[PDB]
């Protein structure tokens, strides 16, 4: 069940990393509307993503807790589809920057971090708010 | 039961509002009349409102926005979006569909459906002006036309901007009228001489 959720993360990261020149190896109705929503958010909230990227000092020694701290503040006043999209986009944003800083190994860490936070905190809310089906019905 | 107050309160920080020098054109999506204290704009388009302050507020301050109807007979009624635009699919993912005012370009935006006043509000954390500038600019969005029948029905409204602290106590308040229209320039100059 969680596994399907790991697929959503890695498919998202492998798609955004792929529109750059970086090839990264770890139905489609929900992944493409999610990827399209993320491409929107990278332009709207570029200042917020840059600020989150500065509070998370991404080094090889960066732990999951330093990542969950920034993402937990994103969901401080409750979780919604808009902030879930920003969760996916911020994650995909960090890998894009780590590849650009000669740190390709950090992508697998960010991928794993997004998966655990997805299953432990966002999954319970996704199931009770119409599932990913409802996210397709709106966005 | 009570109506939100519109009384100006510059407070301990000299809280004043500002708006850009935009004229009455046709490619003008947003323009503010200093004479009428009234902003004219179109649906879902950027409305820059700058916050001017004489002494920087402390961290944890919040900037709220709330709409009320201007005429006294309609002040007791909540400003809501028309049923057409509530069921319309224009949600950005962060704003609930019933809200009229939105804030774009801020991930920390929060929308309050007040469980006692029934009145909608939008609140973002206050941030001091960017380095080099002298004011904090917030980009609002009005998701329903003033002409929109079934919602406002051509009733003019005011936007009340307040400064508040951690717990929501008042530190400053300012307001300005707003009209949501298709052609703001023609609708502004029409009202700019009557
Ligand atoms: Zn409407």
């Amino acid at each position: 069940p969680s596994q399907d959720n790991r697929e959503i993360v890695m498919k998202y990261i492998s798609y955004k990393l792929s529109q750059r020149g970086y090839e990264w190896d770890a139905s489609e109705v929900v992944h493409q509307t999610l990827r399209q929503a993320g491409d929107d958010f990278s332009l709207r909230y570029r200042r917020d993503f840059a600020e989150m990227s500065s509070q998370l000092h991404l080094t090889p020694g960066t732990a999951y807790a330093s990542f969950a701290t920034v993402v937990e503040e994103l969901f401080r006043d409750g979780v919604n589809w808009g902030r879930i999209v920003a969760f996916f986009e911020f994650g995909g944003v960090m890998c894009v920057e780590s590849v650009n800083r000669e740190m390709s190994v950090l992508v697998d860490n960010i991928a794993a971090w997004m998966a655990t936070y997805l299953n432990d905190h966002l999954h319970t809310w996704i199931q009770d708010n119409g599932g990913w089906d409802a996210f397709v019905e709106l966005y | 039961s009570s109506v939100p107050s519109q009384k100006t309160y510059q407070g301990s920080y000299g809280f004043r509002l500002g708006f850009l020098h935009s004229g009455t054109a046709k490619s003008v999506t947003c323009t503010y009349s200093p004479a009428l204290n009234k902003m004219f704009c179109q649906l879902a388009k950027t409305c820059p409102v700058q916050l001017w302050v004489d002494s920087t507020p402390p961290p944890g301050t919040r900037v709220r926005a709330m709409a009320i109807y201007k005429q006294s007979q309609h002040m007791t009624e909540v400003v809501r979006r028309c049923p057409h635009h509530e069921r319309c699919s224009d949600s950005d993912g962060l704003a609930p569909p019933q809200h009229l005012i939105r804030v774009e370009g801020n991930l920390r935006v929060e929308y309050l459906d007040d469980r006692n006043t029934f009145r909608h509000s939008v609140v973002v954390p206050y941030e001091p002006p960017e380095v080099g500038s002298d004011c904090t600019t917030i980009h609002y969005n009005y998701m329903c036309n003033s002409s929109c029948m079934g919602g406002m029905n051509r009733r003019p409204i005011l936007t009340i901007i307040t400064l508040e602290d951690s717990s929501g106590n008042l530190l400053g308040r300012n307001s300005f009228e707003v009209r949501v229209c298709a052609c703001p320039g023609r609708d502004r100059r029409t009202e700019e001489e009557n």
